[PDB]
């Protein structure tokens, strides 16, 4: 049995500026089988109220899902996505880089 | 629509 | 232009931790607009899409009924293939299914879809005739055999020809000022030096819809397939989506590079260059 671990990209909806509200994505793609988990980290810590897209898939079979919550950033927020699968030995962190 | 429930595999 | 509607169903085993799941999405082009889940506290079909929300009872009815008697025959489907590979009541798997229906302009069927994987490869498909089939394996001819014997390949033509057209049609109508609607990128180009002798010019596409687009750098005119870092589409969340496409360029010939952008919702193609 074959398995393929997620991509991650972390990024704003709309273009990002403190003070505006926005929404944050962890967009996680590519993986097989379809259990993963999935947490936004606001400096380090779990983010309440997370929604996600319903399991859909790819032409070559792999799952894709969007997380996402509405936030608004700041200069000294730090955001990142963690990913919990399979085929990762340990959560993998993707930090929200901004530019 | 969804198509009509087929059979087994 | 042309559209494609699509289902696609998951079913996935969990020994130890209850029956298998079965979750069905349905999509017109790049939009979803239902979604059914066997471990949803009352499993229905649901609309995802403001443009299904008018269908009447009757329909979500039935959609629903045949989502529940999918969820046995998926089950049932799940013992069968670990049957077919000799395999232990400990390990989870996974059927997967996608099928659907193209049609061009004028609504005319262009092909049909359907096509079956199990643990992510391919297992068994309809080919383009709907009416044979192509099966991956020695299991796959015994889903074959009894397909044959079942005349599925009849009943699944029969949809694709018939209802997954015509509904197709009436969500098109229904639909039409967004999915009859093609939102361009908004682009920009950014400048992201490496050292003291290169950069990375970084062409941003934003806000598309549909997903397909087509990005790319040129260096004198010369496609940089090879040199270019090109970024998985991915979904801004409000329908629409975003991609980019990176190269990395020597310092000072930056003015030597263009991006180049094709989508539907474009009038004509964009060039695109570093306006520093
Ligand atoms: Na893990």
């Amino acid at each position: 049995m074959i398995q393929r671990t997620p991509k991650i990209q972390v990024y704003s909806r709309h273009p990002a500026e403190n003070g505006k509200s926005n929404f944050l994505n962890c967009y996680v793609s590519g993986f097989h089988p379809s259990d993963i988990e999935v947490d936004l980290l606001k400096n380090g810590e779990r983010i309440e109220k997370v929604e996600h897209s319903d399991l859909s898939f790819s032409k070559d079979w792999s799952f894709y899902l969007l997380y996402y919550t509405e936030f608004t950033p700041t200069e000294k927020d730090e955001y990142a996505c963690r990913v919990n699968h399979v085929t990762l030995s340990q959560p993998k962190i993707v930090k929200w880089d901004r530019d | 629509t969804v198509r009509a429930s087929g059979h087994s595999y | 232009g042309s559209h494609s509607m699509r289902y696609f169903y998951t079913a996935m085993s969990r020994p130890g931790r209850g029956e298998p799941r079965f979750i069905a999405v349905g999509y017109v082009d790049d939009t979803q607009f239902v979604r059914f889940d066997s471990d949803a506290a009352s499993p229905r079909m649901a609309p995802r899409a403001p443009w299904i929300e008018q269908e009447g009872p009757e329909y979500w009815d039935r959609n629903t009924q045949i989502s529940k008697t999918n969820t046995q025959t998926y089950r049932e489907s799940l013992r069968n293939l670990r049957g077919y590979y000799n395999q232990s009541e400990a390990g989870s798997h996974i059927i997967q299914r996608m099928y659907g229906c193209d049609v061009g302009p004028d609504g005319r069927l262009l092909r049909g879809y359907d096509q079956s994987a199990y643990d992510g490869k391919d297992y068994i498909a309809l080919n383009e005739d709907l009416s044979s089939w192509t099966a991956a394996d020695t299991a796959a001819q015994i889903t074959q055999r009894k397909w044959e014997a079942a005349r599925e390949a009849e009943q699944l033509r029969a949809y694709l020809e018939g209802l997954c057209v015509e509904w197709l049609r009436r969500y098109l109508e229904n639909g039409k000022e967004t999915l009859q609607r093609a939102d361009p990128p908004k682009t920009h180009v950014t400048h992201h030096p490496i050292s003291d002798h290169e950069a990375t010019l970084r062409c941003w596409a934003l806000g598309f819809y549909p997903a397909e687009i087509t990005l790319t750098w040129q260096r004198d005119g010369e496609d940089q397939t090879q040199d270019t870092e090109l970024v998985e589409t991915r979904p801004a969340g409000d329908r629409t989506f975003q991609k980019w496409a990176a190269v990395v360029v020597p310092s000072g010939e930056e003015q030597r590079y263009t991006c180049h952008v094709q989508h539907e919702g474009l009038p004509k193609p964009l060039t695109l260059r570093w306006e520093p």
